[PDB]
């Protein structure tokens, strides 16, 4: 509705803060592209949310013109502005807004560093990667976390060694992704420091490391999967189950032969109908 | 129901639902709370009060005279519910849009996380996960889609 799109583009304009972002959020859903260089002039309104609405609505229109004056919303005073930057410019996905990114991964704002992260991870420029592993040492966990699962998605062998290291950590969620990660890279080096964290304290450390296990495919992990059968928790077991589908083969085929003769409860159970397929 | 209980853009956007908008704007700034809870309405809340007491995070409660023992029981900063009863309340010691830019502002005053509860249905799961996504806040809990706001942190 070409009638409509044009108010909310005068919109832009009016006195109220309100109507100002109102406008510019409508502008955002419809998804015109003749609202694009309006919007581009409302990142620079004087009310932040007015700007944090421009920046999001041009993200979502997706149009590759607001690349560079988001670039610029990305050094805004307020930390809102920056985050809706950099994720506006993750959505747009332009090799262009990534030394910006990198840049960003130092801004104080905890949740900037961390959305900088992940449109990297988005853009996949392999650029990132360096960064992106300093970053795994950031003083906040969920920054930590953010570049892991940025590496793993970016898939790059360097990152495999400090995601090794970052199985290590005090916090329970960047184990949780690092070892995801190592997974998704799927680098043999992974296979020995993940049959550790099959024995971790946390058991989302235990279930990513199987599941990880079962991705990579190697054969040194049968054994200690076998075990991991007998784990407390559920979704631990049956992930272990998956995991030794996944890693085919008759090593795997004879363990599971022992397993339904000497086998009792759920580890019986995957045995006898792993043979019952292959 | 559509009620809050305690014991600028910003000013601009709480208007739109003013001097009660401002009041109920000091709300989200004195304690500042760094959970908020969501759940249908009883076992479901002592475990996401603990649940979210895990990470020490002081917090908020959304749902649809219990709701004042929820104070003591649980210490929670804040509860709000979802006629017109609430001067019972008031008087036992207790006070085109985007309304899902509340999060926003939660997150400037220092909201981390959202934790849902049990019984949530599929509709309101995937509402709080879009907001965490999109908010870039921390959202808690079978499988991989646990994570999903992390995996995709962009939409």
């Amino acid at each position: 509705d070409p009638e409509k799109v044009e108010m909310y583009i005068k919109n832009l304009q009016d006195d109220s803060t309100t109507v100002r972002f109102n406008a510019a959020y409508a502008l955002g859903k419809i998804g015109d592209e003749r609202a694009v260089e309006p919007l581009i002039k409302a990142l620079k309104d004087e009310d932040w949310l007015v700007r944090f609405s421009a920046a999001r609505a041009l993200g979502e229109i997706g149009d590759e013109r607001a690349v560079e004056p988001l670039i610029k919303a990305l050094k805004d005073e307020d930390s809102s502005v920056r985050f809706s930057a950099a994720y506006a410019l993750g959505k747009i996905g332009d090799e262009r807004a990534v030394e910006p990114l990198i840049k960003a991964l130092k801004d104080e704002d905890p949740r900037v560093r961390r959305i900088a992260a992940g449109a990297l991870g988005e853009i996949g420029d392999e650029r990132a990667v360096e960064p992106l592993i300093k970053a795994l040492k950031d003083e906040d966990p969920y920054v930590r976390m953010a570049a892991a699962y940025a590496l793993g998605k970016i898939g790059d062998e360097r990152a495999v060694e400090p995601l090794i290291k970052a199985l290590k950590d005090e916090d329970g969620y960047v184990r949780r992704a690092a070892a995801y990660a190592l997974g998704k890279i799927g680098d043999e080096r992974a296979v020995e420091p993940l049959i550790k964290a099959l024995k971790d304290e946390d058991e989302n450390v235990r279930l990513a490391a199987a599941q990880a296990l079962g991705k990579i495919g190697d054969e040194r992990a049968v054994e200690p999967l076998i075990k991991a059968l007998k784990d407390e928790d559920r979704y631990v077991r049956l992930t272990a189950a998956r995991a030794l589908g996944k890693i085919g083969g008759e090593r795997v085929r004879a363990a599971m032969e022992k397993l339904a003769e000497t086998g009792t409860g759920f580890a019986r159970k995957v045995a006898v109908n792993y043979l019952e397929t292959h | 129901a559509f009620l809050i209980v305690k014991g600028p853009s910003a000013i601009a956007f709480l208007k739109q639902f003013h001097e009660k908008a401002e009041r109920f704007f000091e709300l989200l700034v004195r304690e500042g709370v760094e959970a908020i809870i969501i759940a249908r309405g009883e076992r479901e809340i002592e475990q996401a009060a603990k649940l979210a007491r895990e990470k020490g995070f002081e917090a908020l409660a959304f749902l649809a005279d219990d709701i004042i023992e929820y104070f003591e029981r649980y210490g929670f900063k804040a509860v709000i519910v979802a006629k017109q009863a609430a001067q019972k309340i008031e008087e036992k010691g207790f006070k085109n849009h985007n309304i899902n830019d509340i999060f926003e502002l939660l997150q400037r005053q220092g909201l981390r996380a959202i934790i849902a509860a049990t019984g949530l249905s599929e509709r309101e799961l995937s509402w709080a996960q879009r907001a965490a996504q999109q908010y870039g806040l921390d959202i808690i809990f079978e499988q991989d889609n646990r994570f999903k706001h992390f995996l995709e942190p962009i939409r």
